[PDB]
RNA sequence: AUCGAAUCGCCACCUACAAGACUGGAGCUUGCUCCCUCGAAGGCGCCAAGUAUAUUCAUGAUCACAAGACA
RNA sequence: UUAGGGAUAUGUGGCGUCAAAACUUAUGGGCUCAUUCUCGAUACGUAAAGGGUGUUGGUGGAUAUCCACCGGCCCCGAAAAUGGAUGACGCUUAAGCCCAAUUAGUGAUUGCCCAUUAUUCCUUUGGUAAGGGCGGAAACAAAGGAGAAAGUGUAGCCCUUCCGAUGU
RNA sequence: GCCAGAACCAGCCCUACUGCAUUAUCCUGUCGGGGGUCAAAAUCCGGCGGGCAAGAAGUGCAAGAAGGGUCUUGGU
């Protein structure tokens, strides 16, 4: 009957919602080679100085529950989700956006637009 | 003296003491204190306490920790090797109760003591407006 | 599109709660047509989804007969072999707004498609959009800023409402009746507008003075 | 209304690599430059700044077109506009957010559990009050609910 | 009922409205002086329903989609 | 100017969207308004004589006002046969024109975006290729290992080094 | 002989931390002659008296033996 508020006590987001803009092209077509992402907050080329050598993932879905990490040790993580990871590299541009490098190939070019998270992992401070 | 046991590489603002940011894991955005650092240029090795936040006496490494500024000045017992950690025991539920009740008795002793007690029950998180890279810590 | 049979028994048989997704609404009220549409054209094809919503009140610059024969010079094209293959010309401020931004998307791939149809673009403020949210507004296109104030400028609908677009007279009666509305909504709840804020000024000295020192040095007294 | 540029006007910096610092008008060069001094600052001494730097301020001391540099001293401590500014809301502003961009982890906590603190007290002040008047929309449905029913 | 999924900010305080050659209120010397609401914050939310010696948390073992998800 | 690939840095050209980069940069200066092929705008590259009391600077004369000249942008001059093109949208506190910067009278360097170029790191292949080793040093069972050819060309005798590489 | 994480070597690629010279058409001091103003400070010109405008200058050269990269190389 009182004023009562709501409290937002879900687990904790330790990462940073960011956007896969596209990858490094010019006008003659795309290196694929590595990729260009958005992070919110992040607009100064100072600002993605910090977030270089971050871990960045990809999180989307397959089809079948293929295998994950923990698959013996945890079955309750066994999801149909799948994760690409990468590190940011290098700023792109004075407009804060980074230049990521997924693991061993690239990120699919269906999640052009599409929601990447990146982390505070690996710490410097 | 890379090969000696007291050889660290370890940063200067992750000193025992330090309360911290798990940012990964199981207890990610908890706070913990930072005990010591295990030998061979080991992990990190954080309690909680369990008291507050829940984190028990736990092997992390430095790129998984944010380092504040905010110490607590711990001088306690240090008998957890680098094999409590091995393949609850009540060994390691002794050990625990041992520096768990150690830390408390150091919270209270310190100045706004009452103030880093609470701030070790709070969790951090990234809100949906704030920049991380723009903070002192 | 109202939801079929299969999606609501599927929102039966789970319990679905019901949902919103992030969805950004601008106010058009007095922005610069292309420069609201290069912003707009942008943020769709990162991924946001952007319902647009005042498009009668967008400017151009120039005046209102030169925006009126640059349409009519844009009237003129047309397939002369078949004109229903043609040039279609769409007439609503708010169809001359999806149109300037489908121009500055990737129009002819799939990425570019999923894009535009993450564009809404009404005119007036619809009573679905009307309580979802405060409005947003696009500050470096907002016409106080981006058109020299002796220089004529030419409102979207006016210059569409004599090239076509026969509903301006429908627009201007439901946004009379709008803001007759929510104006009455907003004579309402002052006592509750001024019920908080004297309790929020009274919530000081009721509260502990060491947060009220900590409170005063980030300045949230 | 409007804050004329003149000599004596004292304008705060926008974004140069000052941002925030306060400095009196000495000369105007022409209609878009002016020579900013503060002799009370360190770092504003007598500069040229772009008047699309500045933003004048609603205090002016009395003091002439190209000032002799100690005579400016003396203009604003008679007039004491550093002290009026010093007490405005918008100079709290300027001084909050160099605590904000300023503050660790643990002064970051602080001014949570502040804002929780206030919060928690503000809402039980509005519960008991909305007992006595009707106002909230629990109170308004349920007075004209409990008279007919 | 297949269905495991990608999404991660809530509000019956924002969710009314104009204005920018002005938009707190007035004075008259019309660019200065004077008044308090001081003119640069929509509120919340971020782990005791609230800043106070209160009581679970491990063994999920050192990162992995957050193994949670009605706020 | 071109072997098969990476990383960094450039060049020509760019930085409002398409489209990577000024999330439409400056805490730079001026100039410009154009009403039916619709001002203008990336060289090569495909409208003139003449006119304007449109605006903005100059020069020389004269008594705050006139007079003769010269320049910048803008307008007029300027009329064709499918609907049509600064590449498209658009832009007018430019996203136009001429100058100028590089985070801005703060304290000295290089704003950043794109190559089959440059530097450098690998791998291949060929040299007017250049050097080294090739008398098995000793020793060693099962229940530290194998190779070692005096060689144009091989699954190349084995290593090290250097330069070149596209083509009808 | 699979996938990840950190650590530490070496190499190489980044960026922090700066000295030596130079000021003068300049700095400061007062008496003029000039200005404008309600009166006068300034802009401006000139005498001879001093000078260091001192993270002082965006002027010449810079040699200051690291914190971050290395799914930008090899190793344990
Ligand atoms: N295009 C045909 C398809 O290629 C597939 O493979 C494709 C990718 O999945 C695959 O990428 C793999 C990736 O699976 C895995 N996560 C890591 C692996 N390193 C990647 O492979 C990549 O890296 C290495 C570099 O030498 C190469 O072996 C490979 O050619 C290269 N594509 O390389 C191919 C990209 O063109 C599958 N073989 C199969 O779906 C199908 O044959
Ligand atoms: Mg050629
Ligand atoms: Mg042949």
């Amino acid at each position: 009957k009182t004023s009562r508020v709501n409290r937002n006590r879900k687990a904790p987001r330790l990462y940073m919602k960011g956007t896969l803009a596209g990858y490094t092209r010019g006008l003659h077509g795309q290196t694929k080679q590595t990729a260009l992402v958005r992070v919110e907050n992040v607009n100064t080329r100072e600002d993605a100085t910090w977030y270089v050598g971050k871990r960045v993932c990809y999180v989307y879905h397959g089809k079948k529950v293929k295998r994950c990490v923990r698959w013996s040790k945890a079955p309750a993580r066994r999801s149909t989700t799948r994760a690409l990871w990468g590190r940011v590299t290098r700023p792109h541009g004075n407009a804060g956006m980074m230049r990521v490098k997924f693991n061993g190939a690239s990120v699919p070019a269906s999640a052009i637009g599409r929601r990447i998270r990146v982390y505070l992992y690996p710490s410097q401070i | 003296s890379r090969k000696s046991p007291e050889y660290t590489t370890l940063r200067k603002s992750c000193a025992p003491g330090v309360i911290a940011i798990i940012l990964a894991g199981r207890f990610r955005g908890r706070r913990a204190v930072i005990l010591k650092q295990l030998p061979h240029n080991g992990p990190l090795v954080v309690s909680g306490p369990m008291k507050y936040n829940g984190v028990p006496i736990r092997r992390i490494d430095s790129r998984y920790v944010i380092a504040t500024s905010t110490k607590v000045d711990i001088s306690s017992v240090d008998t957890a090797p680098i094999t409590p950690e091995v393949f609850v025991s009540d060994a390691r539920a002794q050990l625990q109760k041992k520096i768990d009740a150690a830390l408390i008795a150091a919270i209270k002793k310190d100045a706004q003591g009452k103030e880093k007690a609470g701030y070790l029950r709070s969790v951090f998180t990234v809100k949906p407006g704030d920049a991380p890279h723009r903070w002192n810590w | 599109a109202f939801p079929s049979r299969k999606d609501a028994s599927r929102a039966q048989r789970k319990s679905a709660k019901k949902h919103r997704p992030e969805i950004i609404v601008i106010d058009l009220k007095d922005h610069v047509l292309g420069r609201a549409a290069a912003v707009v054209a942008k943020q769709l094809l990162l991924g946001k989804k952007i319902t647009v919503v005042r498009c009668e009140q967008l400017n151009i610059a120039g005046t209102e007969i030169r925006n009126k024969i640059k349409y009519l010079q844009y009237l003129r094209k047309r397939k002369l072999t078949n004109p229903t293959k043609g040039p279609f010309h769409h007439r609503a401020p708010s169809d001359v707004f999806v149109r300037t931004v489908r121009s500055m998307l990737p129009r002819y791939t799939k990425r570019g498609m999923k894009a535009l149809n993450s564009l809404v673009a009404y005119e007036g403020i619809p009573p679905n959009v009307v309580r979802t949210g405060g409005r947003v507004v696009i500050p470096r296109a907002q016409r106080h800023v981006c058109y020299r104030s002796e220089r004529p400028y030419t409102v979207l609908g006016n210059m569409c409402k004599h090239v076509g677009w026969k509903y301006s007279d429908v627009v201007a009666n439901l946004e009379k009746a709008r803001v007759e509305k929510a104006s009455r909504h907003h004579e309402k709840q002052a006592k509750l507008r001024e019920a908080w804020k004297a309790a929020r000024k009274e919530a000081l000295a009721k509260m502990p003075k060491h947060n009220v020192e900590v409170l005063k040095k980030f300045g949230y007294a | 209304k409007s804050h004329y540029i003149c000599a004596g006007r004292l304008v705060r910096i926008l974004r140069g690599p000052r941002q925030d610092r306060v400095g009196v008008i000495v000369d105007i060069v022409d209609a878009n430059r002016v020579l900013v001094e503060n002799p009370e600052d360190a770092k504003m001494w007598r500069h040229v700044q772009n008047l699309k730097n500045v933003e004048p301020l609603k205090y002016c001391v009395s003091v002439s077109r190209n000032c002799s540099a100690k005579a400016l001293k003396d203009a604003l401590a008679s007039s004491k506009a550093l002290e009026k500014y010093a007490k405005t809301r918008t100079a709290a502003r300027v001084e909050a957010k160099k605590a904000c961009a300023a503050s660790t982890d643990f002064e970051r906590y602080q001014l949570r559990v502040a804002r929780r603190s206030r919060a928690h007290w503000a809402r039980k002040v509005f519960d008991e009050k909305d007992a006595k008047t009707p106002v909230s929309w629990h109170k308004v449905a349920l007075k004209k609910m409990q008279k007919k029913a």
